[PDB]
Order: structure tokens, then C-alpha cells, then sequence
């Protein structure tokens, strides 16, 4: 079951490579693409991500996708840069100046059909292709606007396949223009519409936990994508090495997903580390459990105790007693039963997996669909009002050819994602 | 939506054009309206110096029938 990759724009290739770089480590995979590991665990399902070549050397199935080459010049000569396929870099060279109309509708309708070509040539090689996973950023112009584009030309060529995406928030403590609510707005009605998976990754969240927790004084990007990076690789865990439970990307949304439009998930990790920062105390099962289940821990900025848990998804990692991990999985849902729905029997499922990430003897990570995520969407919505209530800023769309029409619908359906959500609050 | 798609690059191709093309009709506007007023003050300067040479004519031939 092969799974094709695709990263957008500034922010979807800093995270996307950064996904490779860290994941390749765990497959024992080098920058040349030669395998160096030790057991035979690594090697087992690394065809889901990696295409297998001549002498022995696997390459990502991965393809890298901007409207300008600066971002993707700088993976091409980072650590795991020469790691990826050179076919696989397709991109412009206008830029989307931060525009999901340029991304969307111009610039990137150039670009689009390039893209689907190479989409396309890995699709062919694959076994069984089980579906697709992108990553990008909602506020800027490329990944938000084109990479919502790719989304729904991919839906009309592959309708039966999975469309799984990791979507950066954007957040004013981590900001880069003023529109990124309107082009957050924009790809949200997008993404409720052409993905059956998305893990919102709040910059919000991940600038409070490097200044609140991680003591970090003035966070990075670099720093930001620590934990991303961290957040990516464990919820993709079940799908890269053996095991039963959500193993490919349709049991994963079957389990995760009770309604289509409610698919949005909040990630979450523990223990929580900055970069560099060595870790010497190995965390006990009853900590990994309590950490990973805490606000501060979790990648979307919502408080879980303002909503109620659809479902959850659970991945501990290392060695440890799976008879711990069982009585304090239990614990946590009987001990706070009402912040899950009683609609849903036994919403909450776990797998453990031996192999841990680098650096930590264990970890644990948590993929949540609480209808607190809401706050999220309200949040952008309240930003989107501000300034559309004055139609400030908007020249720039529809001088791409974008009408207000346009504007007032993306709003009215985030809208009603939100009231979708309070609606199973309350249930 | 792909047909909404081709429906704003469209609108945006056809709005830039209006604007190159109303812009070129308006300056060509300007520049010919400005040529006939420029042209149609310099012809009424001539015009009365023009009438100062009629004048002498008039004043000189007023002396020869002076005489
Ligand atoms: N976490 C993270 N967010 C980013 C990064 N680069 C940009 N962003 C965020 O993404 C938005 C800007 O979008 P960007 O990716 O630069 O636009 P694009 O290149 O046209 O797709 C802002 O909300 C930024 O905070 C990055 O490296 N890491
Ligand atoms: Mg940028």
C-alpha cells in the first residue's frame, strides 16, 4: 500500500523535508539512500513511503512542488536534499507573493498540470497506491491556494484513493502578512470538502510550547518544525512500520472520521523537548499518558476540556509494558469519561510500537478528534471578519479575478463547521 | 469548479486589458484635445497680429489720401 507524497510552498517543503530527514533516520536510511540499520523492523513497510531502486537504494516518494525555487534550492542542497528524486522538483518561478488567488486561480493553474504528470509517473509504479498526503501552510499562497488546487485536481483523477494533509495554521504570534486569515479561510472550505484527513498543526500552539514550556526566549521556524517534524513521524508510525491497528489510511479514517466534514485532528506529543536540549530522565507510562492527553502538549492551540472526544488515536513508542499502557490508556477514559463521547463505544484505540524515535527511549503520540477544535476555526474566522467587514486588503484577490461573492461563501462554510462541531458538543 | 477556474483567469486577463485599453484611449484623448486648444490659442495670437499689419496698411495708405 504505497502512499505518494507532496509538499507545497515555502512552509510545506521546510516541514516536508524535515519529514524525510527524520523518518529516514528511523528506516535506516542515509542521505545517499543506502540502508544502514540493524534491524529488520525498519525495512518491513518502508515500501509505503520509498520507492526501491537500482542497487538496492530507496528514494522518496515524494514530490516537491513551489512557484518559486528559493525554498526548494535550499532542500536540494540540505542534509537529506539529494536523497529526493531530481524529476520530482517541479516548480515556477513568479512566486504566490502570499496570494491564494495567485496560488489557486493564476500562477499556479500555469504550473498545476506539471505537477499531476509527475503525480501521475508514481502513481503507475505503485503496487496498490492507498492514497496521498500532503503538507503545506494555509496563510501564504502556494500551499494554501495551490496546494487546495492540486487537492481537488488529484480528487478528480484519483476519486477513490485517501487525500491525507498536514496543514500549518497560521497564528499573529507567528505571522508573515496580514491576509493569512482570508487565505486560511479560503483552504479551510477546501480542505472540508477534498481531504477525508487533515492534522491541524496550530503555530499558535507550537509558539506557546517553545516559549511557555520549551523556555525558548525567541522561537524559530527552525525550532517550530522540531516539533512538527517530532508530531509527523508519530502519527505516521502505524503506517511506516508493522501492526494491526490503523495501518493504512482508510482503516485510519474509518476509525477516526464518524462524519465526513468532521475530519480535522488535533495532534498531540509527548514528552515535549527542544532541539538540541539532551534528555537523560526516560519518562514512566503514567507520564507519557498524562502529558500526551494535556493542553500544553497538544499541536492545535484549543483547550480539550471546552469540547468532547469523537475519537482518539494513541501510539506509544520504545520499550515498555504494554499491560501499563492498557491500565493507564483505561484510566485516563474512566477517570474523565465525560470529555468523550458516550455515543461512541470504545472511540479511544492504541498501538505500541518498539522501535522509539531518535533521541528518546520512549514516546507517546496522540491524534485527537474533539469538536474543540472548533476554537480554532473560530478563531480564524473572527480574524477573517475584522478585516472583510471592511473588504480591507481584498483588492489583491480580485485583482486576480476573484469576486467578495467568493469571500462570504469560504466564510458561511467555516461557519457552519463550526456549528457542526458545538452540534455534537451538546449531544 | 474547473469551469469557475477558467472563469476568473478570464475575468482577471479581461479586466487587465480594459484597463491597458482604457488608459491608451484616455491619454490619446488628452494629447488630442490638448494638440487643438495649444494650436487654436497660438492661432488667435497670429490672427490679432495679424490685423495690427491690416491696421498699418490702413493708416499708411490713410496718408496717402492725406495729400
Ligand atoms: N511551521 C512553519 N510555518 C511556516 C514556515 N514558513 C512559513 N510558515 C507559515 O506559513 C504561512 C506563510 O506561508 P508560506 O509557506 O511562506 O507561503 P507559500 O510559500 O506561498 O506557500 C505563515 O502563516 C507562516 O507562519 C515554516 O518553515 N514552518
Ligand atoms: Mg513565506
Amino acid at each position: 500500500r504505497e502512499i505518494v507524497h507532496i509538499q507545497a510552498g515555502q512552509c510545506g517543503n521546510q516541514i516536508g523535508a524535515k519529514f524525510w530527514e527524520v523518518i529516514s533516520d528511523e528506516h535506516g536510511i542515509d542521505p545517499t539512500g543506502s540502508y544502514h540499520g540493524d534491524s529488520d523492523l525498519q525495512l518491513e513497510r518502508i515500501n509505503v513511503y520509498y520507492n526501491e531502486a537500482t542497487g538496492n537504494k530507496y528514494v522518496p516518494r515524494a514530490i516537491l512542488v513551489d512557484l518559486e525555487p528559493g525554498t526548494m534550492d535550499s532542500v536540494r542542497s540540505g542534509p537529506f536534499g539529494q536523497i529526493f528524486r531530481p524529476d520530482n522538483f517541479v516548480f515556477g518561478q513568479s512566486g504566490a507573493g502570499n496570494n491564494w488567488a495567485k496560488g489557486h486561480y493564476t500562477e499556479g493553474a500555469e504550473l498545476v498540470d506539471s505537477v499531476l504528470d509527475v503525480v501521475r509517473k508514481e502513481s503507475e509504479s505503485c503496487d496498490c497506491l492507498q492514497g496521498f498526503q500532503l503538507t503545506h501552510s494555509l496563510g501564504g499562497g502556494t500551499g494554501s491556494g495551490m496546494g487546495t488546487l492540486l487537492i481537488s485536481k488529484i480528487r478528480e483523477e484519483y476519486p477513490d484513493r485517501i487525500m491525507n494533509t498536514f496543514s500549518v495554521m497560521p497564528s499573529p504570534k507567528v505571522s508573515d502578512t496580514v491576509v493569512e486569515p482570508y487565505n486560511a479561510t479560503l483552504s479551510v472550505h477546501q480542505l472540508v470538502e477534498n481531504t477525508d484527513e487533515t492534522y491541524c498543526i496550530d503555530n499558535e500552539a507550537l509558539y506557546d510550547i517553545c516559549f511557555r514550556t520549551l523556555k525558548l526566549t525567541t522561537p524559530t521556524y527552525g525550532d517550530l518544525n522540531h516539533l512538527v517534524s517530532a508530531t509527523m513521524s508519530g502519527v505516521t508510525t502505524c503506517l511506516r512500520f508493522p501492526g494491526q491497528l490503523n495501518a493504512d489510511l482508510r482503516k485510519l479514517a474509518v476509525n477516526m472520521v464518524p462524519f465526513p466534514r468532521l475530519h480535522f485532528f488535533m495532534p498531540g506529543f509527548a514528552p515535549l523537548t527542544s532541539r538540541g536540549s539532551q534528555q537523560y530522565r526516560a519518562l514512566t507510562v503514567p507520564e507519557l499518558t498524562q502529558q500526551m492527553f494535556d493542553s500544553k502538549n497538544m499541536m492545535a492551540a484549543c483547550d480539550p476540556r471546552h469540547g468532547r472526544y469523537l475519537t482518539v488515536a494513541a501510539i506509544f513508542r520504545g520499550r515498555m509494558s504494554m499491560k501499563e499502557v492498557d491500565e493507564q490508556m483505561l484510566n485516563v477514559q474512566n477517570k474523565n469519561s465525560s470529555y468523550f463521547v458516550e455515543w461512541i463505544p470504545n472511540n479511544v484505540k492504541t498501538a505500541v510500537c518498539d522501535i522509539p524515535p531518535r533521541g528518546l527511549k520512549m514516546s507517546a503520540t496522540f491524534i485527537g478528534n474533539s469538536t474543540a477544535i472548533q476554537e480554532l476555526f473560530k478563531r480564524i474566522s473572527e480574524q477573517f471578519t475584522a478585516m472583510f467587514r471592511r473588504k480591507a486588503f481584498l483588492h489583491w484577490y480580485t485583482g486576480e479575478g476573484m469576486d467578495e461573492m467568493e469571500f462570504t461563501e469560504a466564510e458561511s462554510n467555516m461557519n457552519d463547521l463550526v456549528s457542526e462541531y458545538q452540534q455534537y458538543q451538546d449531544a | 469548479k474547473r469551469e469557475h477556474e477558467r472563469e476568473v483567469i478570464q475575468k482577471a486577463i479581461e479586466e487587465n486589458n480594459n484597463f491597458i485599453k482604457m488608459a491608451k484611449e484616455k491619454l490619446a484623448q488628452k494629447m488630442e484635445s490638448n494638440k487643438e486648444n495649444r494650436e487654436a490659442h497660438l492661432a488667435a495670437m497670429l490672427e490679432r497680429l495679424q490685423e495690427k499689419d491690416k491696421h498699418a496698411e490702413e493708416v499708411r495708405k490713410n496718408k496717402e489720401l492725406k495729400e
